[PDB]
């Protein structure tokens, strides 16, 4: 029969366009479509809206886009996971489905003017309001200010309507108070369990006149290193010029949260011309862990506290680097990025992720499947190398073990890890597959990208594969979906997918073809693939000393700031005395600490593929369905399961 | 075809002396350069420390001001000259170059380089 | 001095934001490349440092975006860095560092640093003698100048120091400020912890609250006393008992099958499940797509039951059989609840009821059973033979009172067939011995708004142990009748007697299904359903706390609501008072009362973890050099680790070179190669590093301090220890020869102090008449007395001179009568210089700013600005030695008497 399909996101937000793709496979004629979305049980229709006409001048593909309105009766049953139906009427035919619903208007972000405030000072704070496309939007926001012990001493509920989603506020901190870590919590009136925060230290202080920066040669300690942890103090007057002074450093081992001092480590070096070397030796370390069985420090971090004092006596300041990973390898391999399901007989490409001991990426670092010398591959800028292997047509769980293959590092210094991948369960042992491959490069917007569409199946029915339909996930909603064609004789085709701002920070690919065979069985083989994109602002923003390049100004002087950004935007400025950071340099604002949310807040959960065809779609955050009965299973749980 | 940056992985240079963190390419016919960033990577996030646009050089962290003269007279060269070297200059530096093609659109190549300081 | 800039011509660097440039600028200019540019011009703050700037932009299409930091650094070739702390305690002598830097690349700088005089501070600077040093800073360097002061003025006070350089034009000046705070110590003394709860002994007459003043007679005067209030609102929400799990009711999906009475048997547990699963929202766990496969299994029953709909719109087993009074209503019951679920026909559901009222009723109102059904086991408690007339009247009637919502103007005598049938119950409810007819008629009477008094008591009390409504026998007519008892208690709105009835049925976890389950299954899930709709969502707060202090003018109506997601508030009173706290209706709330204040010190004060002693004495055998000794150690006797001794030196004093090198190579101690190679030109500050310091012993050291810059007065120095692991855990002792124990000369009574480091009184020769007549018509000359000294109460700290005013030559701000006595204070270090004696007469000037204490008890002070003069006695005037002065002193008076300063 002409199959009618209906893909939409696994979870649909509130006050949000969520698109939904309508397809009428193998069809004849203009076929109208009403689209309907009742609330769940007790059916009042929150969006009858949207209709269209699936003509044969796209090959019967179209869609419709709606907003689920956060109504009064979506504010009645609080704390249990809400629900909708989606009645996809295809004329005489109807194809409905049940979809989960997160409230989650959008994201919120909170700028402090600093990171630590003295009693009697006013905290200046700015709240940015954005729907999950990270656009600005107008809503209503409950804003709490909570004290040390977790108790709120001020509330508000403001409307960011007509403000470029930039809600400035102030809070005069009283002259007497509980010291400690304060909080500013906020939530959209419609999502009071999705609470965005931001902390800021209240503490008595004057500001220093210089900074310290402790840092080892290596971002880790190795245990069979006879030298010991080599460390460098560096100290500089906030105003650029170096220090002559005298420094007290000391070490200790952190272990969960328990921190152990190493009293006998406490050296007193003088500081010449800013810098000051120092070493926590091995023997002095190991003797302070009377656990004594060398290896036991594996995973136990180290920490250095310094305390630099000037030769006048006028000022001092402490500083500590917490978390030096005591390790048996300066690498670490993760299959966070690599799927967990292969395709029997076809390749299985391994997005190997690889890191230095502080969970950062390591660049140009060779990796290898164990059992496969010669074959190897280098990790690129982000920390991803791609390996790839031919699997045998049997359904045996895979057992891959990837090593680092650096020259310079003895084998026992190389890091390794290992995993298990499973076969995509074909529809009634038919051995029909689809495999999406993408070359391995730091993707920037403006470039264009090749997606290989590989088809593996028995040839008796492969001629009836006129297209792979595909869809794109970014930020939680469907970005785009189209058709990449294929005519017979082939096995691979290649989609030159144009890559724009709209894909940042990452995007998925879900694709599928439809075939009838064996006798009268409707088949749907699908595949996914998650692609990382270069994290960057969508727009752009700089501040520079526009006033004649260089020169160097004096107390009082008037200069000028080129601000260079997006036409029809609003910019909000702050300047801060670097001093403040010497105290607290935490919970400032970072584009990337945003993209963290955006991709903490995904709906997609698997790096690719699934246990079968259903898995493919619902892992990747979609809701395939049809008039034949082939569909994803219900999404019970709102969070990705881990 | 397109441009690629000849930037070496690890460059060593002595204490309180100079060094050339190379970053180069080979100019193509129409590929007009419009932005050269040097991004030092201290933490787990990167930051801009040099910048070049329609109006010359522009240093953006004071702890460099007057130490960092990027190399300008040669086409296909963006090497980071760097004098009176400090210990706190140990880091991974990026070289990021932006080109405009004729067809009123744009492309960007960046490569990364560790600066290590010997004694 | 020569070649310089005078103090009056030096402006201070004042502006010291920690954060600034908070601002909004919109990029309105037109896009070039698609990239817009605004040029903000900006004044810079005087803070010498580096400014990090961070921008964030918000755009219509291009979302949020954050720029990068951009550092802008503000610098000088020469400048000061005044190192004020955060706070400093009143009338406790403190030290502060003023750091100067010279960055001229190859240029020595001869400098003059000056502190400026502020009456908020005792300091060497007096208004007619500046505090100033002259020193030579080398190239690429800094140089610490200390300043030792006393904070007199509590609150927020200012500190200004400046400098110019010789043979050049460079100047600079700092004006930070630091916090002055009460002598004593911070205290929180509570005065009341009351519970706001109108009704619970807030009483019928709503909660009214008196709250007394604090203790307060060990208060340190001239200090704040904030009276705080903490209103909280303490809620507790919900008495909703757990739902019966979804994974358990899977067999209740019974496909309806059979005759007229085997269809409603099998329709119920599927029908009831829906109406329970709608209002628990549970479909989640059970399954979601499994609803649409159960809707049509209700509609199927519905339309399979539409066939038996007898000609007269009634219901029985077959169409051949006569109609059952019970099955009509029970169908009205099963359909009425399913009005939502599907399209039920209007003619039908209000057709079965019109059959019952017209045919099946008595005069008093009994709904009799003309057709005893074949499957009775389905009817639950109706199977017994006693009180059938009562319990069946209630069963048919219950369904009518659930089908009264829809059908209002189809059946006209419905406000009628329920009115008679209720009196039958209400009258004959109190002869029931069984739970069933008490639990089921009770629900029937609970839907009329008619169950009170003796009927309700019996209802609520027929429940054994306050939860279940039971009977003797088959234990399904008890999980049934207890859920007529729940549905009455939920139309009673009585959420006191409800929670147990549920809790019992969630322990009897009865999952329907099987033989004769019908009613048990129906009413138990129709009751544990309605519970989860109506039951308190969130126990209610609506406190309207009124406060009204006599201090303030107006009330303070602290509204309170659950929904207010803090439920926390505060009121700050400045003055301690008695204030009424009324409060009105609902909820429950906290009401703390606290006052911050300060009290006297106790005599084991705050050099907590470091005992420190310091001394200074003169030379050895043979300009003036002395022995600076430091003997220190540390409380909690575990040899403290690594430490600082920070020596500030005395104005133009310098340690010896040799002595220091003795101490540097003496083991368990250290002094750095920097501080040695330093010049004799400047060694005014010096740090001794130490390895160890307990209080087992006292670590004793000393050295020789060569003076090289001769001057009058001189400032003391200060040694100050701390361990490197806390610049809090510290102790700052002083030293200096003339005064001893380094302390500056001040004159304190009780609370406040007078900066006493200046002239005792107007100084010294000719003392001509003009010269006298002039100087007592300057600005602040408030009084002029001829005095006789009547007693001379010397002491250690301050002197006393009871002077009797012999005449007022010029009176003023103090209405003193002739013959009356006034006390004059003067510092001890002036004693010998004044040198007075009793019985003797004096001449006295003085200002208004010189008094001490309030009227009528105004003590005078002798300082820099008073004139005190020996006055020869009457007879002693005639003497060729006291001739001139005597004539002039008694010429001075006549001028002032007859004329008065001719201004
Ligand atoms: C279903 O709904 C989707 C939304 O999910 C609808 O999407 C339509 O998609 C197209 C392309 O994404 C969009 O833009 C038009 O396509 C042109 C492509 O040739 C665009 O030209 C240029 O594209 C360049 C690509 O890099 C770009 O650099 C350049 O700036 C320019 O954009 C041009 O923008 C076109 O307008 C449609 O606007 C969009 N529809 C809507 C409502 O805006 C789509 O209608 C539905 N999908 C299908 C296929 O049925
Ligand atoms: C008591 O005083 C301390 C400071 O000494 C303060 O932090 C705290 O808030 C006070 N506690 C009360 C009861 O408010
Ligand atoms: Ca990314």
């Amino acid at each position: 029969s002409p199959m009618y399909s209906i893909i939409t996101p696994n979870i649909l937000r509130l006050e949000s366009e969520e698109t939904m793709v309508l397809e009428a496979h193998d069809a004849q004629g203009d076929v109208p479509v009403t689209v309907t979305v009742h609330d769940f049980p007790g059916k009042k229709l929150v969006l009858s809206s949207e209709k269209t006409v699936l003509t044969p001048a796209t090959n019967h593909m179209g869609n419709v886009t709606f907003t689920i309105p956060a109504n009064r009766e979506f504010k009645s049953e609080k704390g249990r996971n809400k629900f909708v139906t989606v009645q996809a009427t295809f004329g005489t035919q109807v194809v409905e489905k049940v979809v989960l619903v997160s409230l989650q208007s959008g994201y919120l972000f909170i700028q402090t003017d600093k990171t630590i405030y003295t009693p009697g000072s006013t905290v200046l704070y700015r709240i940015f309001t954005v729907n999950h496309k990270l656009l600005p939007v107008g809503r209503t926001v409950m804003v709490n200010i909570e004290n040390p012990e977790g108790i709120p001493v001020k509330q508000d509920s403001l409307s960011s309507q007509n403000q470029l989603g930039v809600l400035p506020l102030s809070w005069d901190i009283p002259e007497l108070v509980n010291m400690g870590q304060w909080k500013i919590r906020a939530y959209y009136e419609n999502s009071p369990q999705q609470v965005f925060s931001t902390e800021f230290e209240v503490k008595e202080y004057v500001l220093p006149s210089f900074e310290v920066i402790v840092e080892p040669t290596e971002k880790f300690y190795y245990i069979y290193n006879e030298k010991g942890l080599e460390v460098t103090i560096t100290a500089r007057f906030l105003y650029g010029k170096k220090v002559e002074g005298t420094a007290f450093v000391i070490f200790g081992i952190q272990d969960g949260e328990q921190r152990i001092s190493l009293p006998e480590s406490l050296k007193r070096i003088p500081i010449e011309d800013g810098s000051g070397e120092v070493v926590l030796s091995r023997k002095v370390l190991l003797d302070g862990v009377q656990n004594l069985r060398a290896e036991d420090l594996v995973g136990k971090s180290l920490y250095v506290s310094a305390t630099v004092i000037l030769h006048s006596g006028s000022d001092m300041v402490q500083a500590e680097r917490s978390g030096i990973p005591i390790v048996t390898s300066p690498y670490q391999i993760h299959f966070t990025k690599t799927p967990k399901y292969f395709k029997p007989g076809m390749p299985f490409d391994l997005m190997v992720f690889v890191t230095n001991p502080d969970g950062s990426p390591a660049y140009r670092v060779p990796v290898a499947v164990q059992g496969e010398d010669t074959v190897q591959s280098l990790t690129q800028g982000d920390g991803v190398a791609k390996l790839s292997i031919n699997t045998h047509p049997s359904q045996k769980p895979l057992s891959i073990t990837v090593r680092t293959k650096k020259q310079e590092l003895s084998e026992a210094e190389q890091a390794t890890r290992t995993m298990q991948a499973l076969p995509y369960s074909t529809v009634g042992n038919s051995n029909n597959y689809l495999h999406l491959s993408v070359l391995r490069t730091e993707l920037r917007p403006g470039e264009t990208l090749n997606v290989n569409f590989l088809l593996r199946m028995d040839r008796a029915h492969e001629a009836k594969i006129r297209y792979y339909t595909y869809l794109i996930m970014n930020k939680g909603r469907l970005l785009k979906a189209g058709r990449q064609v294929r005519e017979p004789g082939q096995d691979l085709v290649v989609l030159p997918l144009s890559i724009t701002t709209d894909f940042i920070p990452s995007f998925r690919l879900v694709a599928y073809y439809t075939l009838i065979g064996a006798s009268g069985q409707r088949e749907v083989v699908a595949d996914s693939v998650w692609v990382d994109v270069k994290d960057s602002c969508v727009g752009s923003l700089v501040v520079k000393s526009g006033q004649s390049e260089d020169r160097q100004p004096v107390p009082g002087q008037q200069m000028t700031l080129k601000i260079e950004g997006d036409h029809g935007a609003r910019v909000v400025l702050v300047a801060v005395d670097k001093g403040v950071f010497v105290l607290n340099k935490k919970n400032k604002l970072t584009q990337s600490k945003i993209w963290d949310v955006v991709e903490k807040a995904d709906i997609g959960c698997t790096p690719g593929s699934g246990k079968d065809y259903a898995g493919v779609f619902s892992d990747a955050g979609l809701t395939f369905t049809s008039s034949s009965g082939q569909q994803t299973a219900q999404r019970a749980e709102l969070q990705c399961p881990q | 075809g397109r441009p690629i940056l000849e930037v070496p992985e690890s460059v060593t240079g002595p204490w309180k002396g100079d060094v050339n963190l190379p970053c180069t390419y080979d100019p193509l016919q129409g590929y007009t350069q419009v932005l050269v960033k040097w991004l030092v990577q201290r933490g787990s996030d990167p930051v801009t420390i040099f910048l070049r646009d329609s109006s010359g050089d522009h240093i953006q962290q004071a702890k460099y001001q007057g130490r960092l003269h990027v190399s300008h007279k040669v086409p296909g060269d963006v090497s980071l000259q760097l004098s009176t070297l400090e210990m706190d200059d140990r880091s991974h530096y990026t070289c990021e170059v932006t080109w405009q093609t004729p067809d009123g659109n744009q492309v960007v190549r960046d490569k990364i380089t560790e600066l290590r300081v010997q004694k | 001095d020569e070649d310089i800039i005078a103090e009056e011509n030096i402006v201070s660097r004042s502006e010291f934001p920690e954060s600034w440039l908070w601002n909004v600028e919109d990029l309105k200019e037109p896009p070039k490349n698609g990239i817009s540019t605004k040029l903000m011009n900006i004044f810079l703050k005087d803070s010498i440092t580096t400014w990090e700037i961070l921008a964030v932009s918000m755009s219509d299409k291009k979302g949020i975006c954050v720029a990068d930091p951009f550092e802008v650094t503000v610098m000088q070739d020469f400048f000061i860095d005044l190192r004020l702390p955060y706070s400093v305690v009143r009338n406790e002598q403190v030290e502060i560092r003023a750091v100067l830097y010279n960055y001229r690349q190859n240029q020595e700088l001869k400098v003059r640093v000056e502190l400026l005089h502020n009456p908020a501070f005792c300091s060497l600077a007096t208004t007619k003698r500046r505090h100033q040093q002259t020193v030579t800073i080398p190239p690429k360097s800094s140089l610490s100048v200390p300043y030792v002061i006393v904070p007199l003025k509590t609150g927020l006070q200012e500190v200004e120091v400046k400098a110019a350089v010789y043979h050049h034009f460079i100047s600079d000046g700092v004006r930070k400020s630091l916090k002055v705070v009460p002598e004593g110590i911070r205290m929180n003394k509570t005065v009341a912890v009351r519970t706001l709860d109108p009704e619970r002994l807030g009483r019928e007459g709503v909660q009214k609250e008196d709250i007394p003043p604090a203790d307060l007679s060990d208060q340190v005067p001239d200090t704040e006393s904030e009276t705080r209030i903490l209103l909280q609102g303490t809620p507790v929400a919900q008495m909703t008992e757990d739902a019966v799990d979804a994974e358990r009711l899977k067999h209740l999906i019974v496909t309806p099958s059979g005759c007229g009475e085997q269809n409603m048997i099998g329709m119920t547990p599927t029908v009831i499940a829906v109406h329970y699963l709608d209002e628990t929202e549970q479909w989640e766990k059970f399954g979601l797509e499994k609803r649409q496969g159960a809707l049509e299994l209700i509609k199927k029953g519905y339309t399979q039951q539409l066939a038996f709909r007898q000609p007269s719109s009634a219901f029985a087993a077959f169409v051949k059989r006569a109609p059952s009074t019970w099955l009509t209503a029970y169908v009205v019951k099963v359909f009425s609840l399913a009005v939502n679920l599907i399209a039920i026909d209007s003619q039908v559901l209000c057709g079965a009821v019109k059959w019952l009222i017209l045919e099946k009723q008595k005069p008093d109102g009994v709904f009799q059973e003309d057709a005893p059904v074949i499957h009775q086991e389905m009817i639950g408690g109706l199977r017994n033979n006693n009180e059938k007339d009562m319990a069946l009247t209630a069963f048919v009637l219950i369904s009518l009172q659930e089908a009264k919502d829809i059908c209002e103007e189809q059946v006209n005598s419905l406000p009628g067939s329920i009115t008679k049938a209720g009196d039958f119950l209400e009258a004959n409810y109190m002869n029931l011995q069984r739970s069933y007819t008490v639990a089921i008629a009770g629900y029937a009477l609970a839907q009329m708004g008619r169950l009170k008094g003796p009927l309700l008591n019996k209802f609520l009390t027929t429940a054994k142990d306050k939860n279940r409504w039971e009977d003797p026998g088959k234990q399904l007519y008890n999980v049934e009748a207890t859920s007529y008892a729940l549905l009455a208690l939920l139309q009673l709105k009585d959420f006191d007697f409800v929670p147990p009835v549920v809790r019992w049925l969630n322990e009897q976890r009865y999952y329907g299904g099987g033989y004769g389950s019908t009613q048990a299954t129906f009413m138990v899930f129709q009751a544990l359903a309605q519970y989860q709709k109506d039951a308190p969502d969130h126990q209610e707060l609506n406190l309207d706390v009124s406060l009204q202090l006599p201090s303030r003018s107006s009330k303070i109506t602290h509204r309170i609501h659950w929904e207010s997601a803090s439920l926390l508030r505060s009121e700050e009173t400045k003055e301690n008072e008695g204030f009424t706290v009324t409060a009105e209706g609902k909820g429950q709330g906290t009401l703390s009362v606290v006052t911050m204040y300060h009290a006297k010190a106790k005599d084991q004060l705050t050099c907590n973890k470091f005992d420190l002693k310091v001394t200074i004495k003169p030379a050895p055998e043979t300009k003036n050099t002395m022995i600076l000794e430091i003997c220190t150690r540390y409380r909690g006797d575990q040899d403290a680790t690594m430490s600082i001794l920070d020596i500030s030196m005395m104005t133009g004093f310098a340690p010896d070179t040799d002595d220091l090198k003795q101490l540097a190579n003496g083991v368990d101690r250290y002094i750095s190669k920097y501080e040695l190679d330093k010049a004799f030109s400047d060694r005014n500050t010096l740090i001794i590093y130490l390895d160890k310091v307990s209080h087992s012993e006292d670590d004793c050291l000393a050295f020789k301090v060569h003076q090289y810059f001769n001057v009058e007065l001189i400032q003391p120095g200060a040694v100050k220890v701390y361990a490197y692991y806390n610049l809090e855990e510290s102790c700052t002792r002083f030293y200096h020869p003339e005064k001893e124990d380094g302390k500056l000369n001040k004159l304190c009574r009780d609370e406040l102090c007078r900066c006493a480091e200046e002239n005792c009184f107007i100084q010294k020769d000719k003392v001509t008449l003009e010269e006298r007549l002039d100087k007592a018509c300057e600005p602040g000359v408030d009084y002029v007395y001829k005095t006789r000294l009547v007693k001379v109460q010397l002491s250690n700290d301050f002197d006393e001179y009871i002077m009797a005013i012999e005449q007022t030559i010029k009176s003023g701000s103090d209405e003193v009568q002739v013959g009356q006595q006034r006390t004059f204070i003067s510092p001890i270090k002036c004693r010998e210089a004044l040198k007075l004696e009793e019985k003797k007469h004096y001449l006295m000037w003085g200002l208004s700013s010189d008094f001490w204490g309030e009227k009528p008890n105004l003590s005078y002070i002798i300082g820099k600005d008073t004139w005190v003069e020996h006055w020869p006695e009457e007879d002693e005037c005639q003497d060729e030695e006291n001739q001139k002065q005597c004539q002039d002193l008694g010429a001075f008076t006549e001028s002032m008497v007859v004329f008065g300063c001719p201004n």
